[PDB]
C-alpha cells in the first residue's frame, strides 16, 4: 500500500522478529498489553455489517483479499497504485509488467 | 557475573527431596525427658562447661575443640532446641553416646534452672 | 591439580543415623567419625616424624 | 519452562525489580512460553537481580533487551502470582550442549 | 622425566594357565627386584596377574619393553595398575604402636 | 517405589507451602480441619457472611469474630489417632 494507508494494515499476532519498523511489537505499541479480542475483531477484518464489506476490484470486479482495498492485486500490480486508494506509487512506463 | 548465577537449588525451591530433618525427628529414639523446655537465663553455664568437655572427651577418646564448642553454641539461644541437638551429635558420636550424653545434659540443664543460684544440684553437692 | 589424583577411594564409612540410629554392631569393620579423625592424627604424626627424621640423616 | 520438566523456578517474594528478556527470548511468556497476547509486567525478587546480574534474562540468563510480561491465559490462571519466575538451574539439557560442541569444536 | 600416572605395579593379561611359579619370576625379575607377585585364582579372574616392583623405574622399564612379548605362543599385554582405592582399614592401634616405638628410639617428640 | 517416594517428597513440599492440599493418605479427619480452618477464615473475610451470622445469633460482631477465632485451634475434636 502506499505510505498513507499504511494504518489501515492488518497485523500479524505473532511479533516480527526485525524489530524496527514494526507494526505488531510491544515497543511499537501496535501490540498492546490486555487486548481483548473481542473488541478489536473487526479491526482491519472484514464485516460485512460493518464499515469493511466484501468488496471487488473496481476494474475486473473480481473479490479482493484484503479489508478496505478497492482494487485486487493484479490490477494494482499492473497499473503500479495502491491497493487502497488507487495513489501511484511506481512509474511504470519503462515497465513491461508480466503477469507470469 | 562475579559468581555463577546458578548456585544449587535450596530446600525451599526443590520438591525432588524430602526434609531430611522433619524425617529424622519421627525416626530416631529420643530420651525420655527432652521435652521439658529450657530457659537459658536461669542456668550458669560456665560451671556446666567443665563436665560437657570431660564427658565428650571420654566419649571420643581425644578432645575434638569443634565438637566442645560446637555443643557449647547450641546451647546459647534462649530456648535451646533439645531434639536437634541429639541429631546434630549423632554423626559425631555413636548416635547411642548422643542418646545418653542427651540423656544426663538435660536433667543437669533442668536441675539448673529450677535452682536460684543457676547451678544444678550435683553440683550444689560437690 | 594433580592433588586430586593422590586421593584414593576409602574403605567402608558407617552410617550413624542407619536402622532410627541404632546401637551399632561391634565387628563390623566400618569406620566411624573417631576412627576417621585417628587416622587423620596418626598420618598428621607420621609426617612430622619423617620430617625431624629427615634432618638428622 | 513447560518443555524441560527439570528447570526449577525461583518463586520467592518478588519485588520492584523488573525482569527482562534477551533477544532470543524476546516476545515470549515466562511461564507457559507462548508469543501472543501479552498481559501483565514480571517483577523478580531482589536476590535474582543482585548485583552483575542486575538486568539479565529472566528465562535464560542473557543479556536483557526487552521487558517481560506474563500473557493472558497465565494471567487469569493466576500463574502471575505464584513468585519470581526466574530459573534458577542451567538443567541438563543446556549442559550436554556445551559439551558436545566442546568435543566437536 | 616420568609422568605421574607410572607405578610400580604392573597389570598383565593375556597369561597362559598353569604358568610356574618360576618361569613367571624369571620373566619380570629381569628389569629388577620384585616386591611381590599376585595371580588370579577366581575363574572370571584367572590368567592374569598383578606384578610389584620394589624399584619404580625398573617397573617403567618392564612395562616399556615388556610389552607384546611372546609367552607360550600369545602377546603380553601389561598396563600400569591404578590404585585407586583401599580395601581395609589402616588398623590404627598397629600404626600407633609403630611410630611409638620409632619416636621412643630417636628421641623425636 | 521410587516414584512413589518422589510423590511423598512433592506432596509434602506442596503441604507445606499451600496448608491444606492432600496426598493419597489424606485421612479423613485432615481434610475437615482443613475445610473448617479454611471456613472460619472465610468468614471473617467476608462482611455479609459475618453479618448474617452476628444477627442469627444474637451477638455482636466482635464476639462473632472472637469465637471464630477461638474455634480454630481445634475446629473438630482431638486427632483421632
Ligand atoms: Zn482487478
Ligand atoms: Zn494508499
Ligand atoms: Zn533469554
Ligand atoms: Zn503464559
Ligand atoms: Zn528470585
Amino acid at each position: 500500500v502506499c505510505e498513507k494507508c499504511e494504518k489501515k494494515l492488518g497485523t500479524v499476532i505473532t511479533p516480527d522478529t526485525w524489530k524496527d519498523g514494526a507494526r505488531n511489537t510491544t515497543e511499537s505499541g501496535g501490540r498492546k498489553l490486555n487486548e481483548n479480542k473481542a473488541l478489536t475483531s473487526k479491526k482491519a477484518r472484514f464485516d460485512p455489517y460493518g464499515k469493511n464489506k466484501f468488496s471487488t476490484c473496481r476494474i475486473c470486479k473480481s473479490s479482493v483479499h484484503q479489508p478496505g482495498s478497492h482494487y485486487c492485486q493484479g490490477c494494482a500490480y499492473k497499473k503500479g497504485i495502491c491497493a487502497m486508494c488507487g495513489k501511484k506509487v511506481l512509474d511504470t512506463k519503462n515497465y513491461k509488467q508480466t503477469s507470469v | 557475573m562475579d559468581a555463577g548465577f546458578f548456585r544449587g537449588t535450596s530446600a525451599e525451591q526443590d520438591n525432588r527431596f524430602s526434609n531430611k530433618q522433619k524425617k529424622l525427628l519421627k525416626q530416631l529414639k529420643f530420651a525420655e525427658c527432652l521435652e521439658k523446655k529450657v530457659d537459658m537465663s536461669k542456668v550458669n553455664l560456665e560451671v556446666i562447661k567443665p563436665w560437657i568437655t570431660k564427658r565428650v572427651t571420654e566419649i571420643l577418646g581425644f578432645e575434638d575443640d569443634v565438637v566442645i564448642e560446637f555443643i557449647f553454641n547450641q546451647l546459647e539461644v534462649k530456648n535451646p532446641d533439645s531434639k536437634m541437638m541429639q541429631i546434630n551429635l549423632t554423626g559425631f558420636l555413636n548416635g547411642k553416646n548422643a542418646r545418653e550424653f542427651m540423656g544426663e545434659l538435660w536433667p543437669l540443664l533442668l536441675s539448673a534452672q529450677e535452682n536460684i543460684a543457676g547451678i544444678p544440684s550435683a553440683f550444689l553437692e560437690l | 591439580k594433580k592433588h586430586r589424583r593422590t586421593m584414593i577411594i576409602s574403605p567402608e564409612r558407617l552410617d550413624p543415623f542407619a536402622d532410627g540410629g541404632k546401637t551399632p554392631d561391634p565387628k563390623m569393620n566400618a569406620r566411624t567419625y573417631m576412627d576417621v579423625m585417628r587416622e587423620q592424627h596418626l598420618t598428621k604424626e607420621e609426617r612430622e616424624i619423617r620430617q625431624q627424621l629427615a634432618e638428622k640423616a | 519452562a513447560k518443555h524441560h520438566p527439570d528447570l526449577i523456578f525461583c518463586r520467592k517474594q518478588a519485588g520492584v525489580a523488573i525482569g527482562r528478556l534477551c533477544e532470543k527470548c524476546d516476545g515470549k511468556c515466562v511461564i507457559c512460553d507462548s508469543y501472543v497476547r501479552p498481559c501483565t509486567l514480571v517483577r523478580i525478587c531482589d536476590e535474582c537481580n543482585y548485583g552483575s546480574y542486575q538486568g539479565r534474562c529472566v528465562i535464560c540468563g542473557g543479556p536483557g533487551v526487552s521487558d517481560a510480561y506474563y500473557c493472558k491465559e497465565c494471567t487469569i490462571q493466576e500463574k502471575d502470582r505464584d513468585g519470581c519466575p526466574k530459573i534458577v538451574n542451567l538443567g541438563s539439557s543446556k549442559t550436554d550442549l556445551f559439551y558436545e560442541r566442546k568435543k566437536y569444536g | 622425566r616420568l609422568p605421574p600416572e607410572v607405578n610400580r605395579i604392573l597389570y598383565i593379561r593375556n597369561l597362559p594357565y598353569k604358568i610356574t611359579a618360576e618361569e613367571m619370576y624369571d620373566i619380570f625379575g629381569k628389569y629388577g627386584p620384585i616386591r611381590q607377585i599376585r595371580v588370579g585364582n577366581t575363574p572370571e579372574t584367572r590368567g592374569t596377574a598383578y606384578v610389584v616392583y620394589e624399584d619404580i623405574f625398573d617397573a617403567k622399564n618392564a612395562c616399556d619393553h615388556l610389552s607384546g612379548f611372546n609367552v607360550c605362543n600369545r602377546y603380553l599385554v601389561v598396563l600400569y595398575y591404578n590404585a585407586n582405592r583401599a580395601f581395609q582399614k589402616m588398623d590404627t592401634k598397629k600404626k600407633e604402636e609403630q611410630l611409638k616405638l620409632l619416636k621412643e628410639k630417636y628421641g623425636i617428640n | 517405589m521410587t516414584d512413589r517416594y518422589t510423590i511423598h517428597s512433592q506432596l509434602e513440599h506442596l503441604q507445606s507451602k499451600y496448608i491444606g492440599t492432600g496426598h493419597a493418605d489424606t485421612t479423613k479427619w485432615e481434610w475437615l480441619v482443613n475445610q473448617h480452618r479454611d471456613s472460619y477464615c472465610s468468614y471473617m473475610g467476608h462482611f455479609d457472611l459475618l453479618n448474617y451470622f452476628a444477627i442469627a445469633e444474637n451477638e455482636s460482631k466482635a464476639r462473632v469474630r472472637f469465637n471464630l477465632m477461638e474455634k480454630m485451634l481445634q475446629p473438630c475434636g482431638p486427632p483421632a489417632d
